[PDB]
RNA sequence: AAAAAAAAAAAGCUGCUAAAAAAAAAAAA
RNA sequence: AGGGGAUCGAAGAUGAUCAGAUACCGUCGUAGUCUUAACCAUAAACUAUGCCGACUAGGGAUCGGGUGGUGUUUUUUUAAUGACCCACUCGGCACCUUACGAGAAAUCAAAGUCUUUGGGUUCUGGGGGGAGUAUGGUCGCAAGGCUGAAACUUAAAGGAAUUG
């Protein structure tokens, strides 16, 4: 039960803080789930046109 | 069915398996080879008259421990040798 | 004892008693 | 191979019988068997029963109420005199009040009390109640 | 008594499989009857990844794996606890854990 | 005093049932045998045998007792209970009343023609426990009962005047031989015949009927 | 199931029952009305043919045989008969 | 017989229909359920809620025919007919017995918990594989909500129904209740709906 | 270890159980209401006793605790398990007045020979 | 049964299975008697009228008692459509 | 898509017999 | 008896271990292991479950074949195929759940339909040893196989489970 994570920077100064937070982030993935709602629907309509 | 045959022409068979099946038992052995006339010792009678070898002393077997005071004797009829135990409370006195 | 080893004993008695009666005869 | 179908159609009819099932189908269905059917329907232990004919040898399916105990058959077909009848009820009936030995004589099939008072023996076949 | 239905084995339908060996200590058992375990193993041991990694000539390096099958004889794996004694209902649990 | 907790006890003990025939028609399960020995007060007991049953423990064996008792007026009714206690007496009471709360009825018929009070039974029966069966055969007039000492005794508390018996198995596990002939004796209401063959309305139950002088 | 009626089963279920098992036995094969172009020559064809039917005019195999039910060639024109 | 006026209603069929009661289990099916009507395609059976609601007044039949109606019992170890059973024993008589049956409940007298009903009904057989267990051993008739999978033995009337639902458990108990105070005459008005709303027999996340 | 026994846990929840609004989240006023309001045999006892009590009173400041149920929580129970929404969900209102159905569930209802509103969307394998 | 003179012995005629018209035995447990109240013009449970099913512990342990009784409601029409002779 | 694991010096023997449970009645201030 | 004879390896040689250790462990190593021709006829040759036939509970999976589906995918988007999916069916190796039923129990879909005892048929057993021995046949080069007792001895051997 002693397992922990151990994080290092990289040398070369590759590791950087990510451009958008984690919550600015989460919106827009919300819109893709948007997007794939909107797709299942249209995977709906396919599968009744067809 | 069962391991036996049931057809109602079948009886000769039913007959020769319970004479080769009889052969199993002890006692119908006995009496058609007639080992009581050939191997046992009186010969198949219920008494038989002998005559006093030698006095034996019987160790008992477990769990007990006693001398069991036998005699060794010879029967006449067939000069067979045996073992008799004589019972009771100093019979082997009477007996010489 | 074991009885594999019961029969290998039989069987070395047999073939010992085999000879002896071959000597007889 | 199939040696008796008088043996299969009564063993079907008590496999369906102790599961409770009304009604029971039966192949292939012959003149014993449909003899052996009607006195057991005569002496009430089954109900209506019908032949259904395919070309080859018939089925039967056979309604039943809940009054049998046990139909069985008796194999070989033993040869059976007039004091041996009574034997046979005596080995393989319940009781002396109720319960049919089936048997086949010369004057047809019948249970053992009308082959007694036709005074008439010959081969056992079977057993019912 | 039995104990098993299975009769400790794998083998319905067959007669005769081909032995394998254990590869502990080289006894020989029947192919269906045997502990196969699959030891899917990283090259490096988990604790020299960073070693490796940093004294690699090449960047995003795979990093490959060793693939072995091992076969156990039944009292190699009752005593080096690969399998253990289960109890009676419990023996008849199939499943992996 | 009794102050009964179930709802027959409390018909019983009211007197809305007053026969056990009513309790065996709706095959009602008993839980007290103060309603048995209020519907049937004259039953008698028996004890068959007393055997001495032991578990090995770490210091020593634990002797318990087992009791075997028959209960039953000796005309239709009768009950089997096994009993083990740390005191024979003990188990020889919890016996007499386990007995008590298996009685069942028993169909008495006769062998042949029908004069008199049913003297046998009405068919033939088998009971098996163990390795024992028992085989009860309806016997003719004046046969008597042709059985062991203790089954022989099981019969006659159950009043069954003549009946042979075949038994088969290992018969000398009394306990056994018992529960298969109490097995057989309860079969004969499970046979069917044709006098029973009629149909009949099927009775409202008296735990319907009397349901204000019931538990509520 | 206690009580069902043995001697009037439905459709579908004798559908669904093989061949052999249904109450009275009967086959599940049929006969085919052929005709080929070119020439009109009707021919008569086995559902389950076992051999390559050619019309008797010319050779214009009309079936291929199969572990089941005959393969009709493709340019063909079948009528259920 | 009944005199017409016990048909399916239009409303009480856009109930069973909106709360997806003929929704029954996937293609695993006991052949002891004759009431799959038109198996749809992936893999779902149609239940014949027609069957399901004479099914249902036959069994609110059984229970207006109980003489005292305490003597009624209402299990439920789920949590989504803990609510449904604890609202029909409000609106009924119905002792109930919603989370826990301790076993012993039925037989073994000296329990605290010990009841002698004269039909008991459950939500789930396979849930309640206990207290059913329990009523075969002292005579007691079974009423049970089944699916089409259910473990139907010892079950003399099988109400079928989706009981995987949330919604269809709480309409089958709430109808099943409104059916038996119609029978009994606490509601006068057979033809007008009852005033207690469906979703009060329903489940709750807090 | 400092595991209490059940005469301990069992007084307490009784306490609990019949005197909740009276006792507190302090030990001393605890001990002082628990050593008049019930007959303990020790000042030890009665001190473990108003303890544990104290704990959960805590513990049920902190939430609903199992196995401990007093009037105020069960009437709060009881006035929150008789809700009720305003409008049902059962309701055809949500969906505009139709009930959207399969093709088995159309010509079932139609087999039924029921008239209701309903929409047929296809299901597909 | 009776004996020579009229005068019916054998005390407790049992019941029989309304399903499979097997007899009910004392010590049957299993064994349960259904009562479904009759209803009269207004949609009202007389009370103490009953139709009685006896269903024997054999079959409510085959799992058999709801089809069977199925089968008897709709014999005596208090249903309509749920039991199929043709299954 | 996980991390973990390899280990197996030596240890023979213990005389005979001996251990075992059933039924309940007393009436006293 | 020819061939082959890499490995492993009855015998044997050796090093340990050990009170001993011609045992286990280590290193070698003959016959053997493979093959051709001819013998031998045994195995816990086991499912310790003879074969043929009928019937009796649910459940899913799988192997071979067949039928159906405007089903999916691929080809020439699109045909036929093929591979999948779904439904059914015949025939297999099996498995899961129950016990109506069976059983001394362990357990068993047969080991059920057996005192409510009869579908057809073959083989085998009759307390434990002596003993698969002696003897006589017969087969085999041999090893041995098949057939196969008795005198005498003995109150238990044995099965399945329970608690220690
Ligand atoms: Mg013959
Ligand atoms: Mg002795
Ligand atoms: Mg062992
Ligand atoms: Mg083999
Ligand atoms: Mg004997
Ligand atoms: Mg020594
Ligand atoms: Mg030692
Ligand atoms: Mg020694
Ligand atoms: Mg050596
Ligand atoms: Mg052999
Ligand atoms: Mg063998
Ligand atoms: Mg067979
Ligand atoms: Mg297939
Ligand atoms: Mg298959
Ligand atoms: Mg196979
Ligand atoms: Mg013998
Ligand atoms: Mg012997
Ligand atoms: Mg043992």
């Amino acid at each position: 039960p002693m397992r922990s994570v151990f994080i290092k920077k990289e040398d070369n100064g590759a590791s950087n803080k990510p451009v958008l937070s984690l919550a600015e982030a989460y919106p827009l993935y919300e819109s893709f789930k948007q997007l794939q709602k909107e797709r299942k629907a249209q995977e709906f309509q396919a599968r009744t046109t067809a | 069915g069962k391991g036996k045959p049931r057809g109602l022409n079948s009886a000769r068979k039913l007959r020769v398996h319970r004479r080769n099946n009889r052969w199993a038992e002890n006692n119908y052995k006995k009496r058609l080879l007639g080992t009581a006339f050939k191997s046992s010792p009186f010969g198949g009678s219920s008494h038989a008259k002998g005559i006093v070898l030698e006095k034996l002393g019987i160790e008992s077997k477990q769990p007990n421990s006693a001398i069991r005071k036998c005699v060794r004797v010879q029967l006449i009829k067939n000069g067979k040798k045996v073992t008799a135990f004589v019972p009771n409370d100093g019979c082997l006195n009477f007996v010489d | 004892m074991r009885a594999k080893w019961r029969k290998k004993r039989t069987r070395r008695l047999k073939r010992k008693r085999r000879k002896v009666r071959a000597r007889s005869k | 191979t199939r040696s008796s179908v008088l043996a299969d159609a009564l063993n079907a009819i008590n496999n369906a019988e102790k599961t409770g099932k009304r009604q029971v189908l039966i192949r292939p269905s012959s003149k014993v068997i449909i003899k052996f059917l009607q006195v057991m329907q005569k002496h009430g232990y089954i109900g209506e029963f019908e032949y259904i004919d395919d070309h080859r040898s018939g089925k039967i399916v056979v309604q039943l109420n809940g009054r049998l105990n046990k139909c069985g058959v008796i194999s070989p077909r033993f040869n059976v005199k007039i004091g041996d009848i009574e034997k046979w009820t005596a080995n393989l009936l319940p009781a002396r009040q109720f319960g049919y030995v089936i048997l086949t004589t010369s004057a047809g099939i019948m249970d053992h009390e009308e082959a007694r008072r036709k005074h008439v023996s010959g081969k056992i076949l079977g057993f019912v109640y | 008594p039995k104990k098993r239905a299975s009769n400790g084995r794998n083998k319905k339908g067959r007669g005769h499989v081909k032995p394998v060996r254990c590869v502990n200590c080289s006894k020989s058992i029947p192919k269906d009857k045997a502990i196969k375990r699959m030891a899917i193993r990283n090259i490096v041991e988990a604790a020299a990844v960073r070693d490796l990694s940093e004294a690699s000539v090449y960047p995003e390096y795979a990093l490959p794996k060793t693939y072995n099958k091992l076969h156990y004889c039944v009292s190699c794996a009752i005593h080096a606890r690969i399998v253990r004694v289960r109890s009676r209902e419990d023996r008849k649990n199939r499943a992996p854990p | 005093g009794w102050v009964p907790v179930t709802k027959l006890g409390r018909l019983v003990k009211a007197g809305k049932i007053t026969t056990i025939e009513e309790i065996f028609l709706h095959s009602l399960p008993v839980k007290e045998f103060q309603i048995i020995d209020t519907l049937l007060p004259g039953l008698q007991d028996e004890v068959m045998n007393i055997k001495p049953v032991q578990k090995q423990t770490r210091a020593g064996q634990r002797t318990r007792f087992k009791a075997v008792v028959v209960v039953g007026d000796s005309n239709g009714h009768v009950g089997l209970g096994i009993k083990t206690a740390k005191e024979v007496a003990g188990a020889i009471r919890a016996g007499i009343i386990i007995a008590k709360l298996s009685v069942i009825p028993i169909r008495r018929g006769y062998w042949g023609t029908n004069l008199g009070q049913p003297h046998s039974l009405a068919t033939k029966t088998t009971g098996k426990c163990g390795s024992v069966t028992v085989r009860l055969i309806p016997a003719p007039r004046g046969s008597g009962i042709v059985a062991s000492p203790a089954v022989k005794k099981l019969l006659q508390l159950a009043g069954v005047e003549d009946v042979y018996t075949q038994s088969n198995g290992k018969t000398r596990t009394l306990e056994n031989t018992l529960k298969a002939a109490f097995v057989a004796i309860g079969n004969t209401y499970g046979f069917l015949t044709p006098n029973l063959w009629a149909e009949q309305p099927l009775p409202v139950s008296p735990l319907d009927i009397y349901s204000d002088e019931a538990s509520a | 199931v206690l009580v069902q009626d043995l001697l009037h089963p439905t459709a579908a279920s004798e559908a669904r029952k093989h061949k052999l098992k249904t109450l009275v036995q009967g086959p599940r094969s049929y006969f085919l009305d052929v005709k080929c172009p070119g020439c009109l020559n009707i021919t008569t064809v086995f559902s389950h043919a076992q051999t390559a039917v050619t019309c008797e005019s010319c050779s214009t195999i009309l079936c291929t045989p199969t572990g089941g039910k005959a393969k009709l060639s493709e340019g063909t024109s079948f009528r259920r008969k | 017989s009944l005199p017409a006026t016990f048909d399916l209603t239009p409303e009480d069929a856009q109930l069973l229909l909106a709360a997806n009661t003929h929704l029954g289990a996937r293609n695993v099916q006991v052949h002891q359920e004759p009431y799959v009507f038109n198996a749809r395609p992936d893999g779902v059976h149609v239940i014949n809620v027609g069957k399901t609601w004479e099914k249902l007044v036959l069994a609110a039949r059984i229970i207006a025919a109980i003489p005292n109606p305490e003597d009624v019992v209402a299990i439920s170890s789920r949590t989504f007919g803990q609510r449904a059973v604890l609202k029909f024993a409000a609106h009924t008589g119905a002792t109930p017995i919603a989370g826990r049956f301790t076993p012993g409940s039925f037989t073994n007298y000296i329990t605290r918990s010990f009841k002698e009903p004269r039909l008991v009904i459950v939500t789930d057989p396979r849930s309640d594989a206990q207290a059913i267990k329990e009523a075969s051993y002292v005579n007691i008739p079974v009423i049970a909500l089944t699916d089409l999978d259910s473990p139907s033995e010892f079950v003399d009337v099988a109400i079928p129904c989706n009981n995987r639902g949330k919604h269809s458990i709480g309409l089958i108990w709430y109808l099943l209740a409104r059916e038996v105070l119609r029978l009994r005459g606490a509601l006068v008005d057979r033809t007008q709906p009852w005033s207690i709303m469906p979703d009060l027999y329903f489940y709750r996340d807090p | 270890g400092r595991v209490r026994t059940k005469t301990v846990k069992r007084a307490s929840k009784a306490l609990i159980e019949r005197y909740y609004p009276k006792l507190t989240l302090d030990f001393q006023t605890n001990k002082r209401l628990c050593d008049e309001i019930a007959t303990i045999q020790s000042k030890r006892l009665r001190n473990k006793i108003a303890g544990y009590t104290t704990h959960l009173m805590k513990r049920i400041q902190k939430g609903p605790v199992r196995g401990i149920s007093f009037k105020l929580q069960e009437e709060e129970r009881e006035r929150k398990d008789q809700y009720v929404p305003e409008v049902s969900a059962l309701d055809l209102s949500r969906s505009n007045g139709v009930l959207n159905v399969d093709n088995q569930t159309s010509d079932l209802v139609k087999s039924l020979g029921l008239k209701l509103p309903l929409s047929v969307i296809n299901v597909s394998a | 049964m009776e004996n020579d003179k009229g005068q019916l012995v054998e005390l407790y005629v049992p019941r029989k299975c309304s399903a499979t018209n097997r007899i009910i035995k004392a010590d049957d447990h299993a064994s349960v008697q259904i009562n479904v109240a009759k209803v009269d013009e207004e949609g009202r449970a007389i009370p103490g009228e009953y139709v009685t099913y006896a269903l024997s512990g054999y079959v409510r342990s085959r799992g058999e008692s709801d089809d069977s009784l199925n089968r008897l409601a709709q014999n005596d029409g208090l249903l309509k459509n749920v039991w199929s002779y043709s299954r």
